[PDB]
């Protein structure tokens, strides 16, 4: 049952798959991520994200929580940069007061001053077990230093921020972003009508465009962070395409020639040029993480403190060589193969192609079969690669660095 | 989706909402500009900063 | 019967402390968690009252009739709140039973 | 008479003015900044200046405590980025065993680990009370992204390496730049054969030159850190003259020109304070020079709001004094300016003792108040401007704090 | 004497217990600075030959033969840290003294 997309006439787009699985998926998604707050605002999307199991207007924080263990089913969130995703599932039986639920959390929140004074505590908890890993610190500094005034607020809050999120910025982010034109009702499990029915009790009443968010500006630079850590984390990226572009195909099919993660447990024209000269331990992949306005495509490396320099130097010098058209068919073959299994096994589990529809709806309002994707990422041919390449090259980077950095490089020096 | 590849975690957040550790993660007492700093401790007089 | 309660305020007297109703409520469980909700300002404000009645009694003193409440001026500042502090308090208590 | 400058076959400098002040000071200065670690030791240099009252080969703490506060002396230690300077004043009856003291400290120190280890905890209150205020840091970040690796490094410890400083660094850093050929000693109120032979006793054990340290490199760039304050504090500089240069007296003229703090207890007091106003900010002109190396710039607080425009008036103002509009009269006030804070900076005793000191470390000579004067008198208004255009085109470096909303960067500035 | 200063040793009777002679002094203000002052390897070691002594003590046994500490090989180590604990609380007396 292809999804039956339909958009109300509101926007909310409505998106159905009637699996007649045992256990169902129901999600909501709302362009709300923490783009779209300024610097009066940061961190106020990291508190909506941890404030879902609040009192809301036809349902208290108890009852919530209590109802969805009740039926055993789970309620989630998930935020990007741009987009924020609330997530229900569990049995078909049980669906209805699930939407009740999920429906009454999106649409009619309280915010509750007490509630959200208690709340601040598990923000900074949150934080902290967020930055437990090197990976989260690098890719925020590394967003921080690359852009301006949009991509560059973090997805977590800052610490001064922590104690001054109150009521009324909460309940001025949900007015200006939580409106039906932003908004797409995603089911797989259920019946197309039923989400229509939800769609005109709830989803339906806030309908306005929302506020426009401002368009994201690169700047370039460099952040380090020296903190004595036994590694050396380092990325290094430019500018590249943005969502809705073949230049985005271009720029997949770079990182899967240049690598994109093992395919093999404990263990790539990076990897190979790194190992070449390099016995140390290390990890070298491609980062793309591409925004419908603004893409950032680069290297990531993790390294011995001592080779950090080199080993950056010769995965630098390997793309160097992709923008020389050093490159061979067959390589190009593979990557289009890789990224396409990568494609299908994403969508191969049931929240994957929840979050894909969602994503899909809310980015184009419409659903592009899988096949259909594998046809145009066909499209993307070796030049095309090569030519992604070359802007990464030239563009002016934006390098985030932690680690012992006294053998780290510069950008003017890499 | 596609495009996280390996990095998807690290450019997601996902707030469990309803379903290592955190590692246990002060006050003192209480302008002019552009002096270069000097900063100057003592054994008997407290320390101070001479921005 | 307004002129019953105002006659009971007087009576009362918590009024002559400069005390409105909810001041003077006991600090059960429940109302103490209300009184937690009270925005700051209620709170400081809830706390000078109650502090300057004390110390009025220490003498044995009343205040000067003119500062004394009035039975339409007195405001419930925590009732708004304790109710919602009782509701949800039931509402747990049903869903023990369930 | 004047200062005496005996240099001896160790290395050692030794200059002495006997004035005969009831209080006289003795200092110690050492090229051992915070520039002469490595990412291996940083905030080592912190330590050390929190480390003066440890117990010491010669001395053990009580006494080096108790018997300096016995006699109501003074001893404290100063650090800039270059150079430390360990300084003991007292009354001229008792500074045999102020010397005793601080020689003791400079030259033989043991560095024991539960002394150290109970002392990190002192050095994370030193620094929150240093970073109370924006000046420090927004300097220290200023710095951090200007240069690459020797003046970048911080003069407090950072987060991570409290708790990791241990004896053996500190051991280390002693050893390899507390040795007597980067090493002046000078007294006000002694007599210089005193000097001459407290510099035997100690000061003869390292008479190496010491572990250099590389040579500090511009890296450019511009940090931002959303803080809060409502007051963006904002430092915009580039690249300047080393002290040496003559250019160096330029800028310390474009700087008295442009406005370096106000002189009164608030306006028009800078081509920058001039450049329209109808707010409340405040706007100078930064420089800070190195023995290798400079930093001139313009130093910002404003309002979140008007931040931006009031950072492109300065930044205006410093073009228009790049273009050559400036007047022969602000000339002639900025060097009046800059000779009477000169003269006023050595009129007190202790600065006097820091300016001899410097001065022996740096170039080995003193240089009497009058041959400045007539040096400074040297800058002439030409000099100036190309100074301003240095600065006008070299890259910039920009550390911001506050609500940086509308607060410019520097492809904008 | 020295002979009769094993044999004294062996008469004591800790070494039995695997222990050292300064595992045996007792923990005045002097004996804690002096512990506290010790290296990280030291004190862990020490507090191991205390624990292992009382669970020996607890079962009313001893260490086998082999497993005892030969007076000659007993480390005084905690002697050279004491050593100055002393000197320093000595010259902090004198001072007050005078």
């Amino acid at each position: 049952q292809d999804l039956e997309f339909t958009k109300l006439p509101n926007g909310l787009v409505i998106a159905s798959l009637e699996n007649y699985a045992p256990l169902s998926r129901i999600g909501l998604f709302v362009k709300a991520g923490s783009r779209y707050e300024d610097s009066n605002n940061l961190g106020t999307s990291h508190l909506l994200r941890l404030a879902s199991s609040l009192t809301t207007k036809g349902a208290s924080s108890f009852k919530i929580t209590r109802g969805i263990e009740a039926v055993g089913g789970k309620l989630s969130v998930t935020a990007t940069r741009e987009n924020m995703a609330y997530t229900v599932e569990g049995i078909r039986s049980d669906i209805e007061i699930l939407m009740e639920f999920l429906l009454n959390v999106t649409t009619a929140p309280e915010f509750r001053r007490w509630e959200v004074a208690a709340l601040r505590s598990q923000l900074k908890i949150d934080k902290a077990v967020a930055f437990q890993n090197s990976q989260t610190r690098i890719i925020e500094n590394l967003h921080d230093v690359a852009y301006k005034n949009a991509l560059a607020n973090p997805l977590y809050c800052p610490d001064y921020r922590m104690g001054k999120i109150t009521s009324e910025e909460l309940h001025y982010f949900v007015q200006n972003h939580f409106t039906s034109a932003r908004m797409a009702l995603v089911g797989l499990g259920v019946s197309h009508s039923v989400l229509k029915q939800v769609a005109e009790q709830f989803l339906n009443m806030r309908g306005g465009l929302g506020l426009a968010g401002a368009k994201a500006k690169y700047r370039g630079g460099e952040i380090r962070e020296q903190n004595g850590d036994n590694l050396v984390h380092a990325a290094i990226v430019a500018e590249s395409a943005a969502i809705g572009n073949a230049e985005a195909n271009a720029f997949s099919v770079l990182q899967h020639l240049l690598g994109a993660g093992p395919h093999i447990k404990r263990g790539s024209l990076l990897s190979q040029s790194v190992a070449k000269g390099s016995h140390q331990p290390f990890d070298v992949s491609a980062f793309n993480a591409s925004y419908s306005d603004s893409g950032l495509f680069g290297i990531y490396t993790i390294s011995q403190a001592a080779a950090a320099g080199e080993v950056i130097n010769a995965a630098y010098n390997q793309v160097k060589a992709v923008a020389q058209g050093n490159l061979s068919s067959a390589d190009v073959q593979a990557a289009k193969n890789k990224l396409k299994a990568g494609y299908l096994m994403s969508v191969e589990t049931s929240e994957g192609f929840l979050s894909e529809i969602g994503s899909q709806a809310l980015a184009a309002g419409s659903y592009m079969p899988p096949s259909t994707v594998l046809q145009q990422i066909d499209s993307v041919a070796d030049a095309d690669v090569v030519k992604a390449a070359k802007k990464f090259v030239s563009g002016k980077k934006s390098m985030a660095a932690s680690g012992n950095l006294g053998h780290t490089p510069f950008l003017d020096e890499l | 989706a596609a495009r996280s590849g390996p990095f998807a975690p690290v450019l997601s957040a996902t707030s469990r909402g309803v379903a290592g550790a955190v590692p246990a993660a002060p006050v003192l007492d209480v302008q002019a500009a552009a002096r270069p700093l000097v900063a100057t401790v003592g054994l008997n007089v407290p320390a101070s900063v001479r921005f | 019967l307004d002129g019953f309660r105002k006659w009971y305020y007087n009576a009362a007297g918590f009024n002559k402390l400069g005390l409105m109703r909810d001041d003077t409520l006991h600090e059960t469980e429940d109302v103490k968690e209300a009184i937690r909700r009270l925005p700051e300002d209620l709170y400081n404000d809830r706390m000078f009252r109650i502090k300057r009645a004390l110390d009025l009694t220490m003498r044995h003193q009343i205040l000067p009739k003119d500062q004394w409440t009035k039975y339409e001026e007195d405001k419930f500042y925590l009732e708004p709140y304790l109710k919602e502090v009782i509701r949800e308090r039931k509402e747990r208590e049903e869903w023990a039973k369930k």
